[PDB]
């Protein structure tokens, strides 16, 4: 009933990302995804947002939410790359020893599992059978990653429309 | 950068 209204908007913005990879989203456009009474598992279907937040929630929120948002900012770019009309050269390969990754994403519990959602299944890299990334899935994960980074930033600045429910994590 |  009301979960459908969320999914429609969720899909409509996912489609937007597939058309334009560098498409930017305001808080005005993200509104129906932010002000929905749904729980976390019903709003993040691919991303395990609950585990990403609570398993890195040690210390001060002003510090772990920024470490978390920093990782989500890179993960979103990992997605936008696969969606670009021309994809980067070494797109199918992600090395742990890589500077940007280990310094950012691999500093967060569950950062790797997000890449597996993108398509990097064989252990990270794409399987040989996969010659090109799934345009629908990536855009969906990228949207959820972007959505989570957005929610955390509204948490850090105490403006989230459901701030008095998310702080239970 | 992000792949190396």
């Amino acid at each position: 009933e009301e979960e459908r209204a969320f999914l429609v908007a969720r899909e409509e913005l996912a489609s937007a990302l597939r058309r334009d990879s560098g498409q930017a989203f305001s808080l005005e456009q993200l509104r129906p995804l932010l002000a929905s009474s749904l729980p976390l598992a019903a709003r993040y279907l691919q991303l395990d947002a609950a585990r990403l937040v609570r398993c890195n929630a040690h210390g001060e929120p002003r510090n772990y939410l920024n470490t978390l948002s920093t990782a989500l900012n890179i993960l979103e770019k990992y997605g936008r790359n696969l969606l670009s009309p021309q994809r980067p050269r070494y797109w199918r390969g992600v090395k742990f020893n890589n500077p940007v990754f280990r310094s950012t994403v691999d500093a967060v519990q569950g950062g790797r599992d997000v890449l597996r959602l993108y398509g990097y299944t064989e252990e990270l890299s794409f399987p040989e059978g996969q010659e090109e990334p799934d345009e629908h899935q990536v855009a969906t994960v990228t949207l959820e990653v972007l959505l989570l980074r957005t929610e955390l930033s509204l948490l850090l600045q105490n403006t989230h429309p459901r701030q008095q429910a998310l702080e239970q994590l | 950068d992000m792949y190396r």
